[PDB]
Parts: structure tokens; sequence; C-alpha cells
């Protein structure tokens, strides 16, 4: 969609903390 | 532009640095997003190697972003703190004082960033300007034995090689997200 990508990379980064 | 305020060079340098910074946030945010995007393509085509190895990529471009908000993050904190930065001349000064503050953990990282990030040239500016206040020693003692430099920053510089869990489970994620339906190797 659109929106979906956004939530995507803010879970993505913290996925590495 | 001879006998003009300190407080002011400075100002204005760090004023630049942040702008230059955050261009180059916005832009490789954006830039890594589309990428995000080409590593799902990569999965609907059963190219699993050419999707893997893309991914590593993916890893290390963030982590740049993020030493990127972290730097911002330090110059912006050095800004306000102008006042306090103007009333300095000695190392020793500035380690055993304004460590509370975070003003040193801050501009010292910052130079040494230098060599590391060339999308803000400007940086280099803050180093000559130490100069100005301190000496051409202080600059040299960073870039070289990185004295007092957070571990986050020298580790987000030189970034060592993605551990193959995390780009499993990256993949993994951006298959949840755009599609795609066999993620193996996991």
């Amino acid at each position: 969609d659109d929106e979906k990508e956004d939530k995507l990379a803010q879970r993505l980064r913290a996925l590495r903390g | 532009p001879s006998m003009i305020p300190f407080t002011i060079k400075l100002k204005t340098c760090l004023k630049m640095c942040i702008q230059r910074l955050r261009y180059a946030q916005e832009k490789q945010q954006a830039i890594a997003k589309q990428s995000r995007r080409q590593v799902a393509q990569l999965l609907l085509t059963n190219k699993e190697q050419k999707a893997h190895y893309r991914v590593e990529t993916l890893i290390h471009d963030d982590i740049h972003i993020e030493l990127l908000e972290i730097l911002e993050l330090y110059c912006e904190l050095l800004l306000a703190r102008v006042q306090v930065i103007n009333d300095i001349s000695t190392e020793e000064q500035l380690v055993k004082e304004h460590m509370d503050d975070g003003i040193n953990e801050a501009i010292r990282s910052l130079i040494y960033a230098i060599l590391f990030v060339d999308e803000v040239k400007e940086l280099s500016q803050l180093k000559d300007l130490m100069a100005w206040k301190i000496n051409v020693e202080f600059v040299n003692g960073v870039i070289a034995d990185h004295i007092d430099v957070p571990e986050k920053i020298i580790k987000k510089c030189s970034p060592s090689v993605p551990k193959e869990e995390l780009v499993d489970l990256y993949l993994k994620e951006i298959a949840k997200t755009y599609d795609v339906p066999y993620s193996k190797l996991e």
C-alpha cells in the first residue's frame, strides 16, 4: 500500500538494537 | 571578517552541519526505503543469493543513518550550549568538567566522524574552529586516538559485517510487509 512501509522501517531499526 | 566574535562563527558553523546533516538523512532515508522495495523484488525472482547479500547492504546503510541522527543531536546539543563552549581553552577543561552535560561526548565524536561522513563536508570546519578555541593538537588527539569517543560512534562508523541471524530476520520482515511466499534458510 503506502503507510505500511513506514512502520516497517520504524520496526526494522529497533529490531537491531 | 577578521576580528568577528567566536560565539558567532561557531553558531553559524554548527547551524550549517545541522542543515546538511538532516538533508543527508531525508535523502538517504528515502533512498534506503526504495532499496527495501527492490529487496522484495528480488525475492519474487528466486534470486535468493542476490537478495541476501543485498540486504546486508541495507543494514550498513541503515546503520549509517543512525550515525547521522546521532551526530545531528550532538550538534544541536552544542549549538545550545554555545555560551558554555566559549568559556573553554584547554583540554582539561572540557574533559573533566563538561562531561555530564555531554558537551565533550559530542564535540569529540563529531570531529572523528569527519573522515567517515563526507556528505557533510562542513563538519571539517569544526576541527579548524577548534584550534581557534584550543589548539591544533587537540584535533589530532581525536582523529588518531579517539580519546573519549563513544563506543556506539566508532562502531557505527565502521560497522562490522552483518550477523547471519539479523539478515534472515530482516528478510522475513521485508516479506511480512510486501508479500512473497517462501523465505527459505530461516
